[PDB]
């Protein structure tokens, strides 16, 4: 119940709404037999629809004046009340980000070690690309011991104008 | 028309005087290269600005220059 | 609002890019280290060392243009739908219809237009005709900048001598001759007249729908 | 004799060149006193294409 | 002289060039340096002249790449059989043509996506499909879907094979050029055999197949109780029950009674009154007549036999007092050139198109397709599209070949040399018939616009007020409508009912109903000649002015595809002959689009509707005569009037048209930053981004560079013409599948 | 909503007006030699950097705007 | 074979192998698990 919204479960535009789905997805099943594959095909949608509205409620997410769930984004705010899951967990995305990076990095420097590393970026050497992809779970500690040690970056050697 | 100049930095490959297609540039002997020749522009008044002897020189940079100026007859390419 | 807050600070920090960088590329760059020595406004530096279409200053102001247009125009398109939504008691509609950019296109401009278009129809007109016809004068002015964009001197250049053979060897009208010999426009000019084609269309458009949308249906 | 060991890398210090502050090899070093003898090759192509260029004898210096 | 040159094994069978991305030209095999390398390797990779001058291998490498398409074509055809065989409702719509929906494709339930999977009748729940599908498979008798099942792996097959005799035939079995260059074997063989032998035998597949839809379908007889096609082809007897022509078994044919086959080689003018299409029966007389028609065609030139004729002979005959010598070296130019039989057969191809998708909604040939106006309006924008993109690409090809192999010593005086010898006048020429027709075709447009918006409605072109009416089209219009009175004695009426006065309907909605002309009928038919001569002003100032204009005397030695010349002579960006091409690609699309929507409202607002006891009542409010003459009536009436189906599309089944019709505009969108913008921003700005990398030691080992200039107006176009082409697609689908 | 759709409108083409006239600074009266390592010619030096930085900045916000706009969708 | 096994390094390892993953991995998640709009805490 902060910024002025309230919880979804005792919100009563998102009964409403929820009603309405479960209506328009019902008039379709009296189109079809009671035992038929689209009949069985309605019902799964039926029950998806039924368990994403009680999975979306009663788990702390709340709407705001339309039935629709609104998030919560300011650390602080969000770790106050139970709404840290909803968008506070950016370490996820960071983390498979770094991921990448550091996979990308280490193959980069790697390669460049050898005679002509051209042909090495068209023609990957698949044998050191999955070597490098299930070496880096611990990224987070080869980029603070790699900037400890100054061998993260370059002093001054850059093609610049400036 | 257009000014076109030729720095010292010229290795005299004679690329540019190849690529003139309205014989503007020339090659003049020098005593500052190993081909011992350096190119010229006495025709400057038939320069049109094509620059395909900026694309012909192969020094880093450029040792010719085409700096575009003011247009005439003869360097607007017109034949009316 | 977030949203559309998002896109204001995007639209802003692009226009800051592209003339912030042909700011301090201005006098040089790696693929042109003596830009400086050419002026303001250039067409380019020949086709070679890979081609330098577009490589003044001028041309970057150029391309900065657009994109004051587009960032100019999501700022207005998001004040008049809030207030346009705020106006007329419905200001739910806006909070629950602004999300998706379909619901943009319908609610506010496709059916915020149904009086500017009814200005002049086969069963008469209004004091919205103006309005309606400078609405499609705006797209007229518009389409006709998207050719001098589109389509580059040469082919132009070309096309106007064979006008000038067509000219010169016809009877009755050879009798008369210019005093200065047609040329087309050149590479710069082209891009200004392009532009100046492109933000009259795109500014008489809008204000003939803003005033027409807003007085059709308000006071 | 007057420039760089032919081989040797160096690093060109020409502030209009396209390989500014680079690496390159040294193909040969002319002793006829031009202007420009000393004559690198770089791995890498410019805007142009070419991978090699001419400098002087202080616009040469050693790598790192 | 005619024999089977063969070269056998020419290329080895391995994997080693497969290794080396960069090995058909002498310039890529050096490998990557920059990143044009990539996109030089991807549009390098069909140009087989570039590859070698060797005119045998490049013969080789296109006879092979030709089983290769018809590979792709045939696994194409082979799933779509596949796909109505068993993710489709055919059997359903069998039974009802004039209630269920077509239907082919079925979606997974992955992220919502189960509303896609729309209830289209039947039992049955998916992609409404808008191909003509299942109206082809009840032309030709197909029941169950175990024919389809048998046609798909058929197909399959057939694929297979084709693909191995690309393989073999270029690396098991090489031709040579004495065996590519016997253009008179080739054009016997393609004439006699090919059309006239396919003709034949689809005439017979008609006439013993296609008995069910012409006999037992239409009767009302159940699918299910109509006899196997082996039963007609077998039972002879069973075959005589529907024809009583069938008695006499091969006896009328060879004993010139024709006459006793006068019921199942009927010639009707008109449409099946229960189905909507043309009569079997017609289609059936008319494939026998073009089958004999191409096998006495496809001998006229010799090749071993003596008798015959000879093209060079045909093409040396033919000297005129006004072309100077004429034909003189054309079978040079045609029997040593791939570029120019290539430009030739694909305008021919596009033209073929373009006839295609006129006369299929004037004559509908399947069942039930009249009455289906989403496959209808589907079927004629998709054939107008194929032809439009041919046409250009014919032009284009003509200034490769007028580049790269015209030799000016062959041609000294013949038709070739006097046409660029005056292609200053013929330029011109065209240049003010462009202007004229711009003129008085937009200026009326523009003035009706001004003349409604003053409010003076009685001073604008239209049928009230001052009228032009189309009088040529609506006299020919007459004179079809009483031709089979006096000029067509055996034919029962007229060839179509577009001039006609019979309305036909189907299932309470029209079929074919007649269509008058006004004067928005002349306005939009002017506007049509202006965009078509644009476009071929374009086009043939590219190919004549390709080789050496007067502005740049040296065009021909720069290449056929080039950036420009340079910024001299005021600017020369665009001269080469590929840039015409890319604005010519421009203007195409702007005169189809045209085109498309001309048939859209007029369809929709004079033929297209539903018929009632008290008259028939159109899809729109036949506003095509009231609306037309302005401009701001088509942007309020046709675009803003219509479309109202793909804005409200959210929700229901055709949801993903409305996702389509917004991501049409952004990539339309997304097109103008690819072509205004230049290149030594981009180069710049890239260059700082090499800084970031640098300052990380991410620098990739091959250096990024920006794109080519005509790889920025080819990426440029392609997203331009995708993006409109998409925008009309969602929309028209979406509009008329919710409509009619 | 005249006079704010004017007042705006006025306010973007001099803004752009006043960074094109800086670059027709930086072209035309610059001298490198006078203002000898001050903050103008200090800004200079890491114009790479400054312009990267306002890519990377572009590139996030670009991305993340559309890509909520599409979701919602 | 190593030349068929060098030819697959190309263009198929970065476009068939990583897609086709991440697309499938991407897809069973959304298959077994339902619409996530939470971390579910
Ligand atoms: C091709 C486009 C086009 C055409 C055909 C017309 C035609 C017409 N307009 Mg018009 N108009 C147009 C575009 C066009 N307009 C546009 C774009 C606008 C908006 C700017 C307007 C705005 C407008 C207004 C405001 C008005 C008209 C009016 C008229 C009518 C009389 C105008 C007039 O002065 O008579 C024609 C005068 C001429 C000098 C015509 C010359 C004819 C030439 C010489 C062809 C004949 C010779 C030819 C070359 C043959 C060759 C012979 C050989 C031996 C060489 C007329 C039928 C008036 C009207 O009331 O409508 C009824 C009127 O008030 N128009
Ligand atoms: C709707 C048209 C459109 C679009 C989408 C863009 C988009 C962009 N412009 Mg641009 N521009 C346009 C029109 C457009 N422009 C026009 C008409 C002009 C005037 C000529 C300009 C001139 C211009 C300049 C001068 C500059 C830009 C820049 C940029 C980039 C800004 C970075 C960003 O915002 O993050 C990203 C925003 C996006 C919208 C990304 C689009 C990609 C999404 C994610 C789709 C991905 C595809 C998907 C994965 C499927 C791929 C498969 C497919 C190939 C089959 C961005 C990609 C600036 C730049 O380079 O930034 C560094 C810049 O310098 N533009
Ligand atoms: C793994 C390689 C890699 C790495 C570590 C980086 C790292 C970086 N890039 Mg970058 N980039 C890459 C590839 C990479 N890039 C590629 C391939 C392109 C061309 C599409 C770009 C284009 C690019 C631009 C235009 C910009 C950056 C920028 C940046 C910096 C800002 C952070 C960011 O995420 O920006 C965004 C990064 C992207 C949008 C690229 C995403 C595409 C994927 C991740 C690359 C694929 C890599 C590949 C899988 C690695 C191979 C693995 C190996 C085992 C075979 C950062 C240091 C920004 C900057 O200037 O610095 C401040 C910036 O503006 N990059
Ligand atoms: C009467 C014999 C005959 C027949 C039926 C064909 C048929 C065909 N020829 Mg061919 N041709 C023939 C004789 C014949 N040719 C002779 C004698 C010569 C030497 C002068 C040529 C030289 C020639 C060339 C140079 C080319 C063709 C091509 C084609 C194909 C055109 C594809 C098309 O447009 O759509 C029609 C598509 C179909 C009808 C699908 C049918 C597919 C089946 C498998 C075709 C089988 C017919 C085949 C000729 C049978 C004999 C071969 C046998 C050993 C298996 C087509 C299938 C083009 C091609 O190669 O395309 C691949 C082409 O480039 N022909
Ligand atoms: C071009 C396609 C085509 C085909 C394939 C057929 C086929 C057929 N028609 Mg026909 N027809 C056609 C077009 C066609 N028609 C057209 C265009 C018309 C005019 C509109 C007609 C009008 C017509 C009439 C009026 C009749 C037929 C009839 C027939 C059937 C028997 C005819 C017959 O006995 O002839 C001769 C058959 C042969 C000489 C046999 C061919 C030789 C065999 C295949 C050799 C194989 C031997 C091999 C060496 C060894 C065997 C292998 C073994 C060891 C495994 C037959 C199935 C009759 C019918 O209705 O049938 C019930 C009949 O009454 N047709
Ligand atoms: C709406 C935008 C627009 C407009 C109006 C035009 C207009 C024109 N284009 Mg064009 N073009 C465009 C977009 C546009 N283009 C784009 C986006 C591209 C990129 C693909 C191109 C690419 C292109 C090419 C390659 C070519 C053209 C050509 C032409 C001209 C052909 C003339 C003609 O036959 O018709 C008639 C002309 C008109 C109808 C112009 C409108 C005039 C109206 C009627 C006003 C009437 C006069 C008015 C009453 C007087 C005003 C009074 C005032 C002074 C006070 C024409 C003037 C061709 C050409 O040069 O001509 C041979 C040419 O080859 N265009
Ligand atoms: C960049 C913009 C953007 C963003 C932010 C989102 C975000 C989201 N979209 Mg969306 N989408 C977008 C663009 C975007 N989308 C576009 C452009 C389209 C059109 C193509 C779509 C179409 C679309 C559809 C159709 C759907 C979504 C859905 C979703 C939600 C899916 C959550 C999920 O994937 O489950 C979870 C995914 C994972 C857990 C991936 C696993 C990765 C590894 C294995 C785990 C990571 C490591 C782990 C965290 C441990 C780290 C340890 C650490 C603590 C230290 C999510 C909130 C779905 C939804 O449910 O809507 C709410 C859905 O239906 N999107
Ligand atoms: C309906 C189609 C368009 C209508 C208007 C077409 C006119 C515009 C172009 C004319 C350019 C004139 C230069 C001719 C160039 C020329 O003189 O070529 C020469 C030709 C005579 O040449 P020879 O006899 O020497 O040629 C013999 C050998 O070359 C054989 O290959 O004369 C003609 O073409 C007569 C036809 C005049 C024009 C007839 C129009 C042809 C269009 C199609 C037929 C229309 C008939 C009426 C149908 C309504
Ligand atoms: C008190 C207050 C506050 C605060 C505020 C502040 C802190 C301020 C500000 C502000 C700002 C911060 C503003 C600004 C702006 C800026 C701009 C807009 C810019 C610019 C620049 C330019 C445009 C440049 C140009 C040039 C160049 C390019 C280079 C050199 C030369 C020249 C200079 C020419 C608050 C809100 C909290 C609250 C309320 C009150
Ligand atoms: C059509 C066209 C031309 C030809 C255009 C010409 C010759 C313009 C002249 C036609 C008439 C004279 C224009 C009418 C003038 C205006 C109505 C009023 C201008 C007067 C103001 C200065 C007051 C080019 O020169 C050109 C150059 C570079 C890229 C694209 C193009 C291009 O597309
Ligand atoms: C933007 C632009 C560039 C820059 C173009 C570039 C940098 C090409 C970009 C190619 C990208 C990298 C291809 C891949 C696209 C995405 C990475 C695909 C997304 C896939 C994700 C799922 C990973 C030009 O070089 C150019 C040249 C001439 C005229 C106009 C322009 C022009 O407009
Ligand atoms: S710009 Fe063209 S005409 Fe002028 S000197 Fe260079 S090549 Fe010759
Ligand atoms: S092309 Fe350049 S280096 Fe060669 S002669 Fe001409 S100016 Fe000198
Ligand atoms: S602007 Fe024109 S002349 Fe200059 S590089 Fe580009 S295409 Fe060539």
């Amino acid at each position: 119940d902060i910024a002025g919204l309230t919880p979804c479960s005792e919100s009563k535009a998102y009964n409403k709404l929820e009603r309405k789905e479960l209506k328009v997805l019902d008039k379709r099943l009296k189109q079809y037999e009671p035992g038929s594959a689209p009949y069985l095909a309605l019902q799964a949608t039926k029950e998806r629809t039924e368990n994403r509205f009680k999975t979306y409620a009663k788990q702390g997410l709340l709407c705001g004046n339309d039935g629709l769930p609104h998030l919560i984004s300011d650390p602080g705010l969000a770790l106050r009340f139970n709404h840290a899951g909803e968008v506070f967990i950016t370490f996820g995305f960071l983390y498979v980000a770094g991921y990448i990076g550091h996979v990308g990095r280490q193959y980069i420097i790697l390669s460049k070690e050898d005679a002509k590393p051209t042909d090495k970026e068209i023609i990957l050497d698949v044998p050191l690309a999955l070597k490098l992809a299930f070496q880096g779970w611990a990224w987070p500690l080869a980029s603070i011991q790699e900037l400890r040690n100054g061998s993260l970056l370059e002093k001054d050697e850059n093609i610049t104008v400036s | 028309a257009h000014v076109v100049k030729i720095y010292d930095t010229c290795i005299g490959c004679t690329q540019c005087v190849r690529a003139c297609p309205l014989d503007v540039l020339e090659m003049v002997p020098w005593d500052g290269c190993k081909a011992a020749q350096m190119a010229s522009s006495p025709r400057t008044e038939d320069c049109v600005g094509c620059k395909r002897c900026e694309t012909a020189c192969p020094t880093d940079f450029l040792s010719v220059r085409v700096y575009l100026g003011n247009e005439s007859t003869r360097s607007l390419g017109l034949a009316y | 609002d977030f949203l559309v807050h998002h896109a204001i600070a995007l639209g802003l920090h692009t226009t800051t890019l592209i003339l912030v960088k042909g700011a301090l590329d201005a006098r040089g760059s790696k693929l042109m280290p003596d830009k400086k020595d050419f002026g303001y406004s250039f067409p380019c530096d020949g086709p070679g060392r890979g081609g330098t279409c577009d490589i003044s200053a001028y041309d970057a102001f150029y391309l900065a243009v657009f994109w004051m247009l587009n960032t100019i125009g999501w700022v207005t398109f998001y004040w008049h739908w809030k207030h346009l939504t705020l106006w007329q008691g419905n200001v739910s509609q806006f909070d629950e219809s602004s999300t998706y950019l379909m619901g943009w296109l319908r609610d506010y401009l496709w059916l915020n237009s149904s009086q500017l278009i009814n200005g002049y129809n086969p069963f008469g007109m209004n004091s919205l005709s103006v309005w309606a016809w400078t609405f499609l004068f705006g797209h007229l002015v518009y389409a006709t900048g998207f050719m001098f964009l589109i389509s580059w001197r040469g082919y132009w250049q070309e096309l106007i001598e064979t006008l000038v053979w067509a000219h010169e060897k016809t009877p009755l009208a050879n009798l008369v001759y210019w005093k200065d010999k047609p040329v087309a426009l050149s590479i710069v000019q082209a891009r200004l007249v392009g532009l100046a084609h492109f933000s009259v269309g795109y500014i008489f458009t809008y204000a003939a729908f803003l005033i027409a949308s807003t007085a059709g249906r308000f006071g | 004799e007057i420039g760089p060991k032919r081989g040797s890398l160096v690093k060109v210090l020409r502030p209009e060149s396209y390989w500014y502050n680079q690496v390159g090899k040294v193909v040969s070093v002319d002793q006829s006193g031009i202007r420009y003898p000393v004559v690198v090759r770089f791995e890498n192509q410019n805007y142009a294409g070419v991978s090699t260029n001419n400098y002087a004898l202080d616009e040469i210096e050693e790598v790192k | 002289k005619v024999k089977i040159a063969v070269d056998r094994n020419p290329v080895e069978t391995n994997f080693e060039k497969w290794a080396k991305p960069g090995h058909f030209s002498r310039a890529l095999a050096k490998g990557p340096n920059t990143t044009t390398w990539i996109w030089n390797l991807h549009a390098d990779a069909h140009d087989f002249d570039n590859h070698t001058s060797d005119l045998e291998e490049i013969s080789r490498k296109v006879f092979s790449a030709h089983f290769g398409q018809l590979g792709i074509i045939l696994i194409w055809l082979s799933g779509m059989y596949f796909h109505g065989a068993r993710f489709s409702n055919y059997e359903g719509w069998l039974s009802d043509p004039t209630h269920i929906k077509p239907s082919a494709q079925v979606v997974w339930p992955i992220v919502g996506q189960e509303i896609l999977n729309g209830d289209v009748g039947g039992g049955f729940q998916g992609i409404q499909i808008t191909s003509g599908f299942f109206q082809l498979w009840r032309a030709s008798g197909i029941t169950s879907e175990l024919q389809l099942y048998s046609t798909a792996i058929g197909g399959l097959v057939l694929a297979a094979a084709c693909f191995f005799a690309g393989w073999f035939h270029y690396h098991k079995a090489a031709p040579k050029l004495e065996w590519f260059q016997n253009v008179e074997s080739m054009l016997n063989h393609h004439l006699a055999g090919l059309l006239g032998l396919g003709s034949l035998a689809w005439a017979g597949h008609q006439i013993h197949v296609s008995l069910p839809v012409n006999k037992l379908l239409d009767a009302g007889v159940d699918p299910k109780e109509i006899p196997l096609p082996h039963e007609f082809l077998l039972n002879q007897s069973i075959i005589a029950d529907l024809y009583p022509s069938f008695s006499k078994g091969l006896a009328p044919f060879f004993t010139l009674n024709w006459a006793e086959y006068s019921d199942f080689l009927t010639f009707k003018g008109g449409l099946n009154p229960v189905t909507g299409g043309l009569w079997l029966s017609d289609t059936a007389h008319h494939h026998l007549a073009i089958a004999v028609l191409f096998l006495v065609a496809g001998h006229q030139y010799r090749t071993n036999w003596g008798i015959g004729h000879s093209i060079k002979d045909i093409l040396e005959s033919h000297k005129g007092p006004f072309t100077g010598n004429g034909h003189a070296g054309l079978y040079e130019i045609l029997t040593t050139s791939w570029h120019a039989q290539l430009a030739i057969n694909l305008a021919l191809f596009g033209s073929l198109s373009i006839i295609v998708a006129h006369h299929m909604y004037a004559m509908p040939p399947y069942p039930y397709l009249a009455t289906d106006y989403g496959t209808q309006l589907s079927l004629f924008t998709h054939h107008m599209w194929i032809g439009g993109f041919c046409v250009v690409g014919a032009g284009a090809h003509a200034a490769i070949f007028m580049v790269r192999d015209y030799d000016p010593t062959n041609n000294y005086n013949n038709l070739l040399d006097r046409v660029i010898r005056h292609r200053d006048a013929i330029i011109s020429h065209l240049n003010w018939v462009s202007i004229f027709l711009g003129f008085h075709s937009f200026g009326l447009y523009i003035h009706n616009d001004t003349m409604s918006a003053l409010g003076r409605p009685q001073d604008m072109f239209s049928d009230t007020a001052i009228q032009l009416q189309p009088v040529f089209a609506q006299w020919i219009q007459n004179t079809h409508f009483t031709a089979p009175q006096l000029t067509a004695p055996n034919a029962l009426a007229a060839t179509s009912l577009t001039w006609g006065g019979d309305v036909v309907a189907v299932g309470g909605k029209v079929a074919m109903m007649p269509i008058a002309l006004g004067t928005s009928d002349f306005l939009v038919h002017h506007i049509h000649a202006f965009t078509i001569h644009v476009t071929v002003l374009i086009l043939l100032k590219g190919v004549l002015f390709a080789r050496s204009s007067r502005l740049i005397p040296d065009k021909a030695n720069l290449g056929f595809r080039f950036p420009c010349d340079g910024p001299g002579r005021g600017g020369t960006c665009q001269v080469s002959a590929w840039d015409h091409v890319f604005l010519g690609l421009f203007w195409m699309y702007n005169s189809l689009s045209i085109v498309i929507f001309h048939f859209s409202w007029k369809m929709q607002s004079d033929v297209w509707g539903t018929v009632t006891d008290s008259g028939v009542s159109h899809i729109t409010g036949g506003n095509f005569a009231q609306s037309a003459n302005t401009i701001n009536g088509w942007l309020r009436d046709f675009l803003w009037a219509q479309s109202s189906q793909v804005i409200q599309s959210y929700g229901s089944a055709l949801s993903a048209y409305g996702l389509m019709f917004l991501g049409a505009h952004f990539v339309w969108a997304f097109s103008l930053m690819f072509l205004f913008s230049g290149r030594g921003y981009w180069q710049e700005l890239i260059e700082s981004i090499v800084w970031a990398h640098n300052k990380l030691r991410v620098a990739p080992s091959i250096q990024p560079r920006a794109l080519s200039i005509t790889q920025g107006r080819a990426v440029g176009v392609a997203h331009y013409l995708l993006g409109g082409i998409a925008t009309t697609w969602s929309f028209f689908l979406a509009r008329i599948i919710a409509v009619g | 909503a005249s006079l704010y759709t004017h007042h705006q409108y006025i306010a973007g083409f001099i803004m752009c007006g006043a960074f094109a006239h800086g670059a027709i600074f930086f072209i035309r009266d610059y001298d490198p030699e006078q203002n000898k390592g001050n903050v103008l010619a200090r800004v200079l030096d890491h114009k790479e950097a400054i312009i990267s930085h306002l890519s990377w900045v572009s590139l996030f916000l670009g991305f993340h705007t559309l890509g909520l706009y599409v979701h919602n969708d | 074979m190593k030349d068929f096994t060098t030819y697959l390094s190309t263009a198929p390892v970065v476009g068939l192998g990583w897609a086709i993953f991440t697309s499938g991995l991407l897809i069973e998640i959304n298959r077994f698990f339902p619409d996530p709009l939470v971390f579910s805490f």
